[PDB]
């Protein structure tokens, strides 16, 4: 008591179709705005043109972005041959990066932060499209948990890991996983370094890596002691589910590289738009 | 059964949806049927006022005067704050400095001309080495801040151009690909974290990251268009998928200011067309003490 | 056990398909969400928000990109001159794709609603000068004077009065959605032209440049809706990503 | 194995069996056996009249 | 019969799929439960358990295990010196392995919570002495001395007064949650070091030994849990039991 | 799981069994209708003519 | 010296802010540490060899042939449980036929 | 349907579970939802009082008297207890001989050196063949007890160590396996129940059982460090799968005496320094009476 | 950018004409004696 | 907070040391920092000192 120095404006609203349009006649500087604010026009048909009453009914559920995202995408497809230089071993461990596939990642990359569940489906023939009476196991390998070194390896126990056993003849394996990150939000862009010290040249593949989104290892094998006389071609299709979104950001336009970073090909930047030869034809 | 475990991805947010479930945990839910909420309020008009161009804005021992202004953005229509206990997840008592970290901060001036390609620098690397601010920022582990940017630039009558000046979040930096786009190179520390004298964008175009500069203003932003107005003012608040973070290791975000519309004038008139950087921290927070660390 | 009959349908996997599939770790709980500003729910939000419109997308910009992104005015020597035109189909190849509501439309397959271009005049101070925006709705090419695209939708700008101004383009079609025009069947569902016109000229003193550039800013409208969700053919998985 | 996949006016149409279009992110595809029964599904009223 | 159609997962065996199956003997009843002492329902009541840390962990000492159960402590020549240092990361390789709470998290993906770590003097009863032991968070290395150490969060300690002494490691992190450390990536989720050093001197009179030992106890505190389950990489089936 | 057994008919894809398949766009909404003259509801209703 | 766990918490030795913690404890409950199937037996019935050219094969049941599995139940000295058993069978390279 | 049976292993606990089914029995429900009891007041602290140096227990015609006592450890948050008739089975009146049986007999001493490995004593081997407590072992079929154990060592201010004094019950011994592991040796009679002699651990570190002594911890224990005390106490309830069962066959646990903080002291103090061991039965209950029988 | 860390005003023309600079009363004394070189170059008031 | 300064050695023979306040603290963790950024300063202190030996050594220091 002695001393006297030491004593959000937006919300939401529910909008299931499209605003309508209500009529105007022959008549205040609503037509000429002041976009040096940052602002973008609230400015309407009503303002610039005469207009009739119109009961839009149009329904905006389609754009919700749930229904954008909750649409199963291919985020892997893994290859276990059995003549070759690949894994004549019968089985494949394979660290868990969903990038490599730009239809999905571009999507997600509209936003810088996503948390969600998702629905994972695992497709599985042979490289032809045929099918064959073979038993495989997935398995989900998390951070720490000790990686299967062969077929044989005491891995496949699996006594604490999830996994699953299914015939290449029977349907898809499908599975549900919850939202895993020990952040709150999974992050497609993290502008920073996973550890401290100095950052030279030599460990500038750290930039960008952020373990919060680094979710394991996923395993299979053929169930075997033996070889499997079959080549296996796994396609991996995600399914995003209950999912929120924070920043929206510009959409990439230039040929994805590699899974890690957003490097172009420097030397052939595409042009977002297509080009025509004067400003006055079309 | 049909009663179950709390463990959904979106069970913490004022949108509800109808699912079906048989199982005892809730992530295996369908996604259900989506309302239909929306917030077009917070992008499109994340202005001041929901004479505007005089104004005095003071915070700490320091205050700007601006007249030439455009109105100022709030980001995503929010308002720094100290970080809520329900949020926080850190257990030791923050120390909150005040007036000697949430004050004006006025970096290195960049001279704009006909064909510069556009300027950046990133948050909080350019106040790490800066004042009570740097020295708090250096003896503690954790940081959350929130940040008022001052861009100014004046220029006569006479002069023309436009300055976009925004905000990314996250503002990741690719590299060209040696070029032929087959070499795996990484930008170093020096482009990623450039400091307080800020960085030049080399493909302003691609934001040097494969994006199109023309859909930046779908970020927190601000036009300076020398007829209109000389200087931008947008408050920041905190954003990251964590309450605190590294002041050293994560930048939040990092500002552009791009030459949309290229300076022009008549020779003659004044040619040093200078731009300068001014920020504040706002409601700066620090937690996990230690010695002075640099990086 | 109870009388069941497999129906088509059976096996199948639908990627769409909005089911319940078994979880992996039981008793298992998220971390907590916290709050994040920019929380977004619905892709109109986004639509909704002015990004720049690539007017000036010439083949002799390719090499300098920046120049796309605003076009020039400066002193006529005639009168009622064509300054710019270009179509107002926004998930069209052309102007629009640059736009974050054109690459977001592209992502399905019809659209409806009114949309609103702003142009920024970036000139000195000490410019002025009145121009004719207008919008021609289908069945017109490109007016050939200022005199014929005047008949149509139209707004007269002056800088000295404001350095932006918005022209409306109101939803005048036939069907209640369209799908993306191109050339051929679907030229069905163009919007129309919007073209810039000299209303007086740009005038200027001595001291200052003949020649200052507009940057277009456009976006959707309240009432704009898109349906039917599809792939983008923006984008291309051209070689594989490593 | 097989897939059938819904190619909208304007989503980009596979050039071949290796086509990126079939990652189909956001196309509408189903997956099965010509051996299972007979796929089937349920279709709106799509024309934009 | 019914309509039904088979979906996705039809025939898998998930092994963390909590069903239903078939009883083998009907009418069986189980041998009835009787008292026993000591019934635990969560892991967590074992982790708030004092079990000791393996601080001494030198390659010297494998032959003479029961060497690492404790670390000395002498009369000092020189003031201020480090008595011993190890990382607070639970989940990681190091002293922590011994602890009943290391080797529980290791089955466990993630952990959050504060942890404490008692110390306990087995010198004679003359010893006298104080030492400042700290908890340096993530950032900065092993303190180089002292009075570098002695700007994190602290305790000093003195014998003569009570035997035993308890530093907390309070949970500082940036995130929620923290994943086992390790190198690499990883060292992100780093909980920090512990360092304990001389405050005064070990000083003792004529006829008692002048080097003496201490014993670390390591457990977690109420805030304390830990998810997302996962096998433990301390056990191996090198060959096969038999 | 639920004790269930497969009865004749199992599998079968008749041409006019109206049943309930899987909808391939998920909160999809068709353009709406509008009044158009002429509209029919039984046959009956054109034989009388 | 006792046989007690410090009682002392973070309040105790260092100035603390209030934190609304909501971890959940629910996936450390027993149950869920141990509802998760596991295997305890290998049994192989070959045709050309020493094993069982049989076609039969009888085993005791000792489920402590398997570390993984033994290790977490060897944590507690006495356990009371029902079980669910799971048979995968197919041909030693994963094969299946129709036997 | 879904009325059935009561045969599920979890239905006489005041812990409940969620569950589906539509089969007769019980076991074949799922797990189901966990609820989130918790207990850690009984291994954290099980101490006496949940001057305590200064003490005196009495039972039968003995007694102790102990001053730098370091309090009492009730095992497991439990008092010993003569069996329940829920929880019994064999339907022959027991014989509760109190006084003669339930009192203090001590053992042999064992003498502590700067090298000692440590020691160890089955329960209730130590006692089958002392007093009245071992005659009615041997006369009758089946036993229970509680134990009460008092652990006593003196030493001058000067001296130093620590002995960790643990229970642990189901004590069950290993061999080293022909030390390359390729024999399938076991414990002889004379290892596994050492009698009232005890016997001494070879390899401490593991228990000689394959397992962390820096682990022990995790059972009813209490220290002994010279410079605090010089006793320690330990009440010991009843535990096994069974309520009664024989004194010969099955020792349901067992005493470790272990120097984790060796011996030491200056040449010229004292250097024999003794352990001793007094146990008293608490409440012990005899039934299937016959002849005598040692083994 | 050293001057920038202590009390200050960002003054603009085109904007106002003029522009007013507080020197807040900031000494360890209630009242200041009139400050020269030597000891009493205590009483300084500071720079602008 | 708690600030550790270098120790001393005691010895049969020793004269007796001092240390000026805030002089100290100027050039230690953020403590210096505030220090030196501010013209003014103002605070109070917490002073301990310590010094064991058995019950064996004799001495008394005057703390002032
Ligand atoms: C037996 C079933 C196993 C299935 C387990 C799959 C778990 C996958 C969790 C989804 C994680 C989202 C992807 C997160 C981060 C991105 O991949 C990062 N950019 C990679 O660095
Ligand atoms: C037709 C289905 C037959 C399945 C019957 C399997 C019954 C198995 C009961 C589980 C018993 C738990 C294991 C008990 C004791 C350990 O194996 C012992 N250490 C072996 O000596
Ligand atoms: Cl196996
Ligand atoms: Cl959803
Ligand atoms: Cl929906
Ligand atoms: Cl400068
Ligand atoms: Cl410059
Ligand atoms: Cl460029
Ligand atoms: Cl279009
Ligand atoms: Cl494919
Ligand atoms: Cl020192
Ligand atoms: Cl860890
Ligand atoms: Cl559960
Ligand atoms: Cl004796
Ligand atoms: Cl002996
Ligand atoms: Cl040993
Ligand atoms: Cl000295
Ligand atoms: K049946
Ligand atoms: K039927
Ligand atoms: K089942």
């Amino acid at each position: 008591d002695p001393i006297a120095d030491m004593i959000s404006l937006t919300a939401l609203q529910v909008l299931p179709t499209a605003a309508n349009t209500e009529a105007s006649s022959h008549r205040v500087v609503p037509a000429l705005q002041a976009a040096e604010t940052g602002a973008s026009s609230n400015a309407s048909d009503k303002n610039l043109i005469e207009t009739r009453c119109v009961l839009n009914h149009h329904s905006t559920q389609e754009t919700a972005i749930g229904n954008f995202f909750s649409r199963a995408g291919l985020v892997s497809i893994i290859t276990m041959p059995t003549t070759g230089t690949q894994n004549t071993d019968g089985y494949v461990n394979w660290d868990i990066d969903l990038m490599g596939y730009a239809q999905l990642r571009r999507k997600c990359e509209l936003f810088t932060y996503m948390r969600f569940d998702a629905e994972f489906t695992f497709v599985v023939a042979k490289p032809n499209g045929e099918l064959v009476p073979q038993l495989l196991q997935y398995m989900y390998v998390p951070p720490g948990a000790p990686k299967p070194t062969s077929r044989d390896s005491f891995a496949w126990q699996t006594a604490t890991n999830p996994s699953v056993f299914v015939k290449m003849t029977d349907p898809p394996a499908q599975v549900s996983v919850p939202f895993m990150s020990p952040a709150s939000a999974y992050q497609w862009f993290y502008d920073g370094y996973p550890t401290f010290g100095e950052h030279l040249q030599a460990n500038d593949l750290d930039y960008g890596q952020c373990p919060n989104n680094m979710m394991g290892t996923f395993s299979i094998r053929t169930v075997g002691i033996e070889k499997s006389p079959h080549s296996i071609t796994l396609r991996v299709y995600m399914r995003i589910k209950h999912v929120r979104a924070w920043i929206p950001r510009p959409l990439r336009n230039q040929p994805y590289l590699f899974k890690t970073n957003p490097n172009y090909k420097g030397n052939d930047i595409k042009c977002t738009s297509t080009s025509r030869d004067k400003i006055t034809t079309l | 059964g049909s009663h179950e475990n709390s463990n959904s991805a979106s069970e913490g947010s004022t949108i509800n949806y109808t699912t079906i479930n048989y199982y005892k945990d809730a992530y295996a839910a369908s996604a259900g049927r989506q309302d239909m909420s929306q917030d077009p309020k917070k992008f499109t008009d994340p202005v001041m006022d929901v004479s505007d161009r005089v104004a005095q804005l003071t915070i700490g021992n320091s205050t700007i005067t601006t007249q030439e202004a455009a109105n100022i953005v709030i980001a995503y229509g929010e308002w720094p704050e100290y970080c809520p206990d329900t949020d926080a997840t850190a257990v030791d008592k923050p120390t909150r400095p005040d007036v000697s970290v949430n004050r004006f901060f006025t970096l290195d001036t960049k001279s704009w001309a006909k064909d510069s390609k556009g300027w950046y620098w990133k948050f909080p690397d350019v106040l790490t080495e800066v004042g009570v601010f740097g020295q708090n920022a250096q003896f503690h582990y954790l940081y959350r801040s929130g940040f008022c940017v001052h861009v100014q630039c004046n220029a006569s009558k006479f002069h023309q151009g436009a300055l976009l000046v925004a905000v990314l979040p996250e503002y990741v930096l690719g590299t060209i690909a040696g070029g032929t786009g087959n070499e795996n190179s990484h930008p170093p520390y020096a482009t990623t974290q450039p400091g307080q004298v800020g960085a030049v964008l080399t493909h302003p175009y691609v934001l040097d990251a494969g994006i199109p500069l023309s859909q930046l203003t779908v970020c927190p932003h601000q036009w300076i268009n020398l007829r209109t107005n000389n200087c931008a003012t947008i408050i920041v608040p905190y954003m990251n998928t964590v309450p605190f973070d590294s002041a050293l290791n994560h930048c939040n975000f990092g500002l552009l200011v791009i030459p949309v519309v290229p300076l022009d004038f008549n020779t003659g008139a004044t040619s040093e067309i200078p731009i300068t950087v001014t920020i504040a921290p706002m409601c700066a927070e620090f937690a996990g003490l230690r010695q002075a660390v640099k990086q | 056990g109870i009388p069941t009959e497999l129906k088509p349908g059976t096996n199948q996997f639908l990627t769409t398909d909005d089911g319940v599939s078994a979880p992996i770790l039981p008793g298992f709980h998220p971390t907590p969400p916290i709050h994040i500003p920019g929380e977004v729910h619905n892709l109109l939000e986004i639509c909704r928000v002015e990004t720049i419109l690539e007017v000036n997308n010439l083949k002799t910009n390719e090499t300098t990109p920046m120049q796309r992104l605003c076009f020039p005015v400066s002193v006529q020597s005639k009168t009622g001159e064509l300054c710019a035109a270009f179509r107002a189909d926004p998930g069209r190849d052309g102007p629009w794709q640059s736009t974050i509501l054109g690459q977001l439309c592209r992502y399905y397959t019809q659209w409806s609603g009114s949309l609103e271009v702003t142009f920024m005049f970036a000139g000195s101070f000490m410019a002025t000068g009145k121009m004719l925006i207008a919008y021609t709705p289908p069945g017109g090419n490109v007016p050939a004077d200022r005199i014929t695209a005047m008949l149509g939708t139209h707004v007269i700008w002056d800088f000295g009065l404001q350095s932006s101004v918005t022209l409306v383009v109101p939803w005048i079609s036939n069907t209640h959605y369209r799908a993306h025009a191109r050339a051929g069947y679907f030229d069905y569902y163009t919007t129309g032209i919007i073209t810039i016109w000299y209303q007086t000229n740009y005038v200027v003193p001595i001291g200052a440049p003949t020649t200052a550039y507009i940057v277009a800013l456009a976006a959707a409208q309240d009432n704009f809706t898109m349906k039917l969700c599809k792939d983008t053919e923006d984008i291309e998985q051209t070689a594989n990503i490593q």
